[PDB]
């Protein structure tokens, strides 16, 4: 009804911070707690992103989840405006971040942890001696694509640690740091050790991934294995002239039309538990964009 | 208990409850003191929070 | 949920069943809605035909279902 939130600082900002902090206005933060007065100390995603502390994205991307979300207003050197978001209103938004990838209604919009930098999304407080960790918000096929990018380099660091270095690294680290768009390169920022909380998602992905391998279609792979034979398009341009070896050797069986029935019905139920498994963030539905003010208007 | 080769200090902290005296002059700060407002949010589906 | 229900497929998993593909399903999920938050949990009994039954009770609820989503 009347969304309102003042942050209260316990001493003034100094003159080069609140420019900075005037730059930063207009911009989704998650905030702790559901009150019209805060502390600074929950406000931001500043305490649980530590600059001595070995980033972990998925323990960052639970905790913003965790969070309910808001967009500041106001800035001042005493005080912080900002409103908040519930789920059921429609929001004015403009887009002023620093990467600047252009937005349309095909995605909603995706709230991720600062993955690409770490220094020039966050402001210093040495005022009230604290940090405050902006978000970055981006749309839907890049979030999914960088949230594919920190699993599959956890998974070969964590094979690579006892592998040969310089031929696997140099080619892990080839287009898989670096992600690219129109005009663009941008370098990711990923953990040197995967630790906490990152495997334990590849592990409850592995989970479904050996349930799954049983119950595969046959005619399928067939069907894969006649159109690498004898033609050609660009989901078959992985797969040359050379079949992979496993494929035969399951392909030998027969086709049974119940079986398959029962594999895709099985493995149909199976794959909206996987859809519900890849989300992970809060999801913000764009229905109207102006380019040229850069102003989406948000569900 | 047979002494060791070095000797040992130790390093205590202590914690005290005390009733205090506050003095203050007169006329020693201004304030400022502004209309206040009430607000209406989150109606819960038996509750309104205000 | 997986982590609750670890020594209950452990035991189910266990030797008494092996596999056929049906049996591969093990739980389902689904949500009821959203309550407020912090209010939490009433506890009172429940008295028919003079026996007593503990219920929780839950103030100010919001009603949402969802489909049902496959676990294991």
């Amino acid at each position: 009804m009347d969304l309102k939130v003042v942050v209260s600082l316990s001493s003034r900002l100094y003159t080069d911070e609140i420019a900075k902090m005037q730059q930063r206005i207009g911009c989704i933060l998650p905030l702790a707690s559901t009150h019209g007065t805060q502390n600074v100390q929950g406000l931001g995603l500043g305490q649980v992103y530590s600059l001595e502390t070995v980033p972990d994205y998925v323990s960052m991307y639970n905790y913003l989840s965790d969070c309910t979300l808001a967009v500041l207003d106001e800035v001042s050197v005493d005080s912080l405006i900002l409103t908040k978001i519930v789920p059921g209103q429609t929001y004015a938004i403009k887009n002023k971040y620093q990467p600047f990838f252009q937005w349309h209604g095909t995605g909603s919009l995706s709230v991720m942890p600062p993955v690409f930098g770490r220094e020039h999304a966050t402001v210093k407080l040495e005022s009230n001696d604290v940090d405050i960790v902006f978000p970055m918000v981006l749309p839907t096929p890049i979030a999914e694509e960088v949230l594919q990018k920190i699993l599959l380099f956890n998974v070969y660091s964590r094979v690579v640690m006892q592998a040969p270095g310089n031929a696997d690294m140099l080619d892990v680290h080839m287009h898989l740091g670096s992600v690219s768009y129109l005009g663009h390169h941008y370098e990711l920022a990923l953990p040197e050790v995967p630790g906490p909380l990152g495997l334990a998602l590849l592990d409850n992905l592995s989970l479904y991934f050996c349930i799954m391998v049983t119950l595969l279609p046959r005619a399928s792979m067939r069907l894969v294995r006649g159109l690498i034979r004898h033609e050609h398009h660009d989901l078959l341009n992985l797969f040359q002239e050379m079949v992979p070896d496993e494929i035969a050797r399951i392909d030998l069986d027969d086709l049974s039309v119940a079986d398959d029935l029962s594999r895709m019905r099985v493995m149909m139920t199976y794959l909206q538990s996987l859809a519900s498994l890849f989300n992970l963030g809060p999801r913000l539905a764009t229905a109207a964009y102006s380019q040229e003010t850069l102003t989406a208007t948000c569900w | 208990k047979i002494h060791p080769g070095v000797a040992m200090t130790v390093v205590r902290t202590d914690e005290i409850l005390s009733e205090n005296i506050l003095f203050s002059s007169r006329a020693s700060t201004s304030m400022f003191i502004g209309t206040p407002n009430v607000s209406r949010r989150e109606a819960r589906v038996d509750a309104v929070t205000f | 949920l997986r982590i609750y229900y670890s020594p209950s497929i452990m035991h189910r998993y266990a030797v008494v069943q092996p596999l056929h593909i049906e049996e591969l399903t093990f739980g389902a999920v689904a949500c009821l809605g959203t309550f407020s938050a912090t209010d939490g949990w009433r506890r009172s009994a429940f008295n028919y035909r003079g026996s007593s039954l503990p219920v929780v009770e839950i103030d100010s609820f919001y009603s949402n279902v969802s489909d049902w989503e496959v676990i294991l």
